[PDB]
RNA sequence: AAAGGUUUGGUCCUGGCCUUAUAAUUAAUUAGAGGUAAAAUUACACAUGCAAACCUCCAUAGACCGGUGUAAAAUCCCUUAAACAUU
């Protein structure tokens, strides 16, 4: 079976990359923190120009995508149950193995329950528990507040997508259920309101277009793309929905036409396209200001 | 201080406040103060119930497994720790003690059934 | 202003750029130099320069120097097996002498990089304990756990007076 | 506490030993849980003292130790 | 430092206590005898525990 | 007199004499012959390059020469010649600071 | 004993934009035009504990003690953001904006809470995920193999039950503590009685 | 057997290495077994008690 | 230190003293409750009680814990060897 492609794929990162973009403006905007002095340096064109490539390649790393994973199993083991401490405790032990170089996912956190069964820590308690022997900054040990829904709306309205997923980044684990549902419900903000700009060289808008791709909910990304006069975006986001769709019908008509170019785009609008007839209304509109002017 | 003879210990020292009771695992020379010089801290005991009424120990369990091996005794609490954990077997007086809680609620038990037909004696005589 | 020529030398910035960290082998490094001349202005700087970086890193190292006393320096290393190592300076800059002590009997990046590892070994994040030595002194502190009772009373079942009330009472 | 050197308490000169009462069929029993008890324990700690040994040996004469050993010489 | 100073009296001291011990050893017939109207050993008046009377 | 000028966030020790004239005639001295990036840019030729911490490795540039950018890098000697002031180095030393230094006081 | 009672209690933010601010305060924050008396050039590290004691004001009120209609609330991000650093996010102290300790403590909540609920703006760090693997096919996240004695149900020891004791042995017992016996105790309880209630 | 914990940490070692195996590990207790608490102990290493009387 | 006050008929320089900040003890005046921490004139003399036992005799322990800052430039850090009244 062709395989399907995954996240971390070399050929999807490169299409993910590029339609991210990059913008050193951007990806190095001054934080709001405690601020030192800066420092001066002369620099000739040939030093400067050598100064942005490193500054390019800073940029590179800074935008490097967070993982997209599938959501953990529960752990539901039970190690033993000496009913002979039945009735002998009030409250749950938890016992958490601090060894220094296990790696975290390869912990024994056990509960000894007031039934006595000797059970392995579920994943809500694994994650507090760690937090509490191996704290890692930006991380809480109780779950913030500022992920409700009402909380999450209020951030959404200030255009703050960009921090919202920072903080599901540093609070919650990839494969979390609590991480998918923020991410996801992120993702479903920007393509009502059409905000796929706020995510742009940023290293969120890799896993957004992967969403969209994989929900087949493309459309808006090729509007806003297309308006955008980024059209070799718009045809790379085609490919890549051509490439984890190849059984879809816009997939094998483009086979079948061997479409390049803004033909891809094109083929998508008849075929797979839940708007369609507006992906060819800004196309055609992109093509005549194109031509028009030059 | 300068001691002479003792062996090394795996036991809990107390911290914390009054009314606020908190152990750290260390392993210490058995005649060093309870709470004084250590050789090595082993991990933590809360006996407080937390927000989600979890009891948290803390064991390192690859430095307690040296130490052992290295002729280190441990203390009756501490067995009983290891033992709850699952990584030592159940103290016997863990299961004694389990044993005469089972007997003595039994008793309880009968004596409540005896003062309800006794009380239900009352309610016969009306 | 500080007193003396290139105060910079007396900073501790610049006596930690210093980057030949030597082997334990080294034991003595003994630099001959002639303070006239036209071949020997890098063993000067070098002396200048870089021989306080080199003591700064290698604080068991005997630096011994002595002036004058040949017609050419040189640097010669004595190591623990009793083997002595020679090496001629002339005509070579302050910089090109550090370049080649350091390849000859300086220890490789890789080497000083796994000791600074082991030597933190022993401490531990959720080790409790004083500032000095942990990050944390208490279970108290930490988020969910039952507070300080002299930050935060606690209830009164949870304190020995009250209990203590209630067994008399019994 | 006090020192071998100190007086002994007047008031406790009267004491005497007062041994526990023994319960037969649970001392009995927990005096097997202690003999199982024990050896579960030795076996153990004895599997303990090997893993430290062991570890000890490898650092000191492992593969590892004895290639770069040779690997600074030449 | 050398202004520690030797201690005579401490090592004279060391010495002779222990020669006294040599010379004036109990033997088993004092250190284990017993009287047996209270049961307590009259060397050191350590009464025998009540589980051996 | 920094209020007057327009300053909002700097630095300043005085010491020896604090004659209030004396004082006011070398400040405004100093401040009236210090060097903007734009003069330093055509002196020297170069480019004046801006490097913050808040901002990461982007380099900001300030000022270019109004005339020929040069080609020539400017000369970076191993170790400067300069002359430091022992008040500045003593804090980055580790010695202690007085129990004067940096008290909490009023917005200025 | 009767404080003015101010009519923007139930909506705070309201305040800040009513004429009657502007004319006040203009666009500058509302502790410009504060200044402390203290003897000596340099000033306490505290400031005084509170200005308002049972209905009584102080002498020289505080920025946000002197006007009654100003509300230190979550919800008033405005007059929250004029106690924190533009360029640093850090909150001022308490000398910095001469407020009292007591309004300080709550202002330093309410920026706090504010900034939980995300109604006001904080630098968030890009950190990057907590491991390095994702596996999640070890042993301590997985199944581990059912032991034999938990599939039959037995105790993982045999001596965690109560195995009786041999009758000979129980003999052997009552004559070593002849005259301090107590009752012999047959087998526990198969489970724990439910608790009397 | 082995207590449960140290039993679930010998088998996911087992798996990690690559070891596939349904043996269950056990404890050899041949190697330390207890002598009787009354066994006779040694008496040329006792102690003696002191010769100065109470 | 972000400094200030004070030499003179007056100015500049030099220079000390003092003020403003922080903390401990004692004292004056004054004082509701609750939680917590700490408790401290004196190596001067001490009434009284207690602070080390356990245990089938042998042994083990009372060499610890606790207290004070006597003596002493007394030490820190490091190397080597050796035992251990030990496990
Ligand atoms: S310091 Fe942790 S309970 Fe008080
Ligand atoms: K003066
Ligand atoms: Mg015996
Ligand atoms: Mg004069
Ligand atoms: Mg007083
Ligand atoms: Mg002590
Ligand atoms: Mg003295
Ligand atoms: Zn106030």
């Amino acid at each position: 079976e062709v395989k399907k492609p995954a996240f971390m794929d070399e050929e999807v990162q490169r299409i993910l990359t590029k339609i991210t973009g990059l913008d050193l403006q951007k990806t190095f905007r001054p934080a709001i923190q405690p601020l030192k002095p800066p420092t001066y340096k002369l620099m000739t064109q040939a030093q400067l120009e050598e100064a942005t490539r490193l500054a390019v390649e800073a940029a590179k790393v800074r935008l490097k995508m967070p993982p997209v994973l599938e959501e953990r199993k529960p752990i539901n083991d039970v190690l033993a149950e000496d009913k002979i401490l039945e009735g002998t405790e009030t409250n749950k032990y938890v016992f958490t193995d601090i060894s220094y170089n296990i790696p975290h996912r390869e912990r024994f956190i056990v509960v000894r329950e007031p039934s006595g069964t000797l059970r392995k820590a579920s994943w809500e308690e694994r994650d507090r528990v760690i937090q509490i022997y191996f704290p890692k900054e930006g991380r809480r040990v109780l779950p913030p507040v500022i992920f409700k829904d009402e909380n999450l709306k209020t951030m959404y309205s200030q255009d703050r997508h960009a921090d919202v997923l920072n903080l599901c980044v540093a609070q919650f684990e990839p494969d979390s259920a609590e991480y998918i549902k923020v991410h996801h419900q992120t993702y479903e903000d920007i393509d009502r309101h059409g905000k796929y700009e706020l995510l742009r060289s940023t290293r969120h808008f890799g896993g957004m277009a992967w969403y969209f791709v994989n929900k087949k909910k493309i459309d808006g990304l090729l509007i806003d793309q297309i308006q955008r006069d980024l059209v070799d975006d718009a045809t790379s986001l085609v490919q890549l929905y051509h490439m984890l769709h190849p059984d879809g019908q816009s997939a094998q008509e483009a086979k079948e036409q061997a479409a390049e170019g803004v033909d891809l785009i094109k083929v998508f609008a008849k075929t797979e396209a839940q708007r369609g007839a507006y992906i060819e209304l800004a196309l055609q509109t992109y093509q005549e200001i194109v031509t028009s002017h030059s | 201080k300068a001691y002479h003879g003792g062996h090394l210990t795996i036991r809990l020292a107390l911290g914390g406040c009054t009314n606020r009771p908190f152990y750290r695992i260390v392993a210490a020379h058995n005649k060093c103060p309870r709470d004084g010089r250590f050789v090595e801290q082993l991990g933590s005991y809360d006996p407080l119930p937390n927000s989600h009424g979890e009891k948290l120990v803390a064991l390192n369990l690859d430095r307690i497994r040296h130490w052992i091996g290295c002729g280190a005794h441990l203390s009756k609490p501490m067995e009983k720790l290891l033992g709850l954990s699952g990584f030592f077997p159940l103290h016997p007086m863990m299961i004694t003690n389990a044993e005469r809680l089972r007997r003595r609620r039994a008793r309880e038990v009968l004596l409540a059934s005896q003062k309800a037909e006794s009380e239900a004696k009352e309610t016969e005589a009306s | 202003p500080m007193k003396g020529r290139f105060p910079i030398r007396r900073t501790l910035q610049y006596l930690g750029r210093g980057d030949v960290v030597f082997k334990e082998s080294v034991k003595i490094m003994t630099v001959n130099y002639n303070t006239y001349g036209e071949l020997g202005e890098g063993a000067r700087k070098f002396v200048f320069f870089n021989i306080p970086q080199i003591q700064y890193k290698n604080p068991w190292v005997q630096i011994m120097m002595f002036k004058n006393m040949t017609p050419s320096p040189f640097l010669r290393f004595y190591l623990d097996s009793g083997e002595q190592v020679l090496v001629d300076v002339e005509t070579k800059s302050n910089k090109e002498i550090m370049e080649h002590i350091k390849k000859i009997l300086g220890k490789k990046e890789e080497t000083l990089r796994e000791e600074e590892l082991e030597k933190q070994q022993r401490f531990h994040p959720g080790n409790f304990g004083p500032r000095k030595y942990c990050l944390r002194e208490c279970m108290c502190e930490v988020e969910g756990q039952v507070p300080c009772p002299g930050l935060v009373p606690l209830p009164k079942e949870m304190t020995g007076k009250y209990k203590a009330a209630l067994k008399a009472s019994t | 506490r006090k020192t071998r050197h100190d007086p002994p308490a007047k008031s406790k000169v009267g004491r005497v030993q007062t041994p526990p009462a023994v319960d037969p069929a649970e001392f009995f029993v927990l005096t097997e849980r202690y003999r199982q008890y024990r050896e579960t324990v030795r076996a153990l700690r004895l599997e303990f003292t090997l893993e430290v040994r062991r570890k000890l040996h490898e650092a000191r004469a492992g593969v590892l130790a004895e290639r770069k050993a040779q690997q600074a010489i030449t | 430092r050398k202004k520690v100073r030797p201690r005579l009296i401490a090592e004279l001291a060391r010495r002779v206590r222990a020669l006294r011990e040599q010379r004036n050893q109990p033997r088993d017939s004092q250190l284990y005898a017993l009287d047996y109207e209270t049961l307590t050993r009259p060397h050191s008046g350590r009464r025998l525990p009540v589980r051996a009377w | 007199i920094c209020r007057l000028i327009g300053i909002k966030d700097m630095y300043a020790r005085v010491t020896g004499s604090m004659n209030m004239l004396n004082l006011t005639r070398g400040l405004f001295h100093g401040l009236a012959r210090q060097e903007t990036h734009q003069h330093l840019a055509d002196k020297k030729g170069l480019h004046v390059v801006e490097f913050r911490e808040e901002c990461g490795p982007l380099p900001i540039v300030v000022a270019s020469p109004h005339g020929a950018l040069s080609k020539e890098p400017e000369p970076e000697p191993e170790v400067p010649d300069t002359k430091l002031d022992w008040q500045d180095v003593k804090a980055m030393q580790g010695l202690k600071r007085s129990v004067w230094f940096n008290l909490k006081r009023p917005a200025t | 004993s009767s404080l003015p009672v101010s009519p923007y209690e139930s909506e705070p933010w309201k305040y800040l934009d009513s004429e009657e601010y502007h004319n006040r305060y203009g666009s500058r924050p509302v502790w410009a035009d504060y200044r402390r008396n203290h003897k000596g050039g340099v000033p306490p590290q505290r400031t005084r504990k509170t200005c308002i004691r049972n209905n009584k004001v102080a002498g020289n009120p505080c920025p946000i003690c002197r006007d009654h209609k100003l509300h230190v609330d979550f919800r008033n991000v405005k007059l929250l953001e004029q106690f924190v650093c533009a360029h640093t996010g850090i909150i001022f102290h308490a000398p910095y904006t001469g407020v009292c300790m007591k309004q300080h403590k709550k202002l330093t909540q309410a920026i706090q809470k504010a900034r939980e609920c995300g109604l006001l703006s904080y630098y968030v760090p890009q950190v990057e995920p907590r491991d390095a693997d994702f596996g999640t096919v070890h042993g301590a996240v997985s199944v581990t193999p059912p032991a034999p004695t938990l599939l039959s149900g037995e105790p993982w020891y045999p001596w965690y039950s109560w195995q009786q004791p041999p009758e000979r042995e129980l003999s052997r017992l009552r004559r070593l503590y002849q005259g301090n016996l107590l009752e012999e105790s047959g087998p526990p309880p198969e489970s724990m009685p439910e608790m009397p209630t | 057997p082995y207590p449960p914990l140290l039993r679930a940490m010998i088998l996911a070692e087992r798996q990690k290495n690559g070891d596939t195996s349904v043996q269950e590990p056990l404890l050899n207790l041949e190697r330390t077994r207890m002598r009787p608490w009354d066994y006779p102990a040694k008496q040329e290493t006792k102690g003696r008690a002191k010769g100065t009387p109470v």
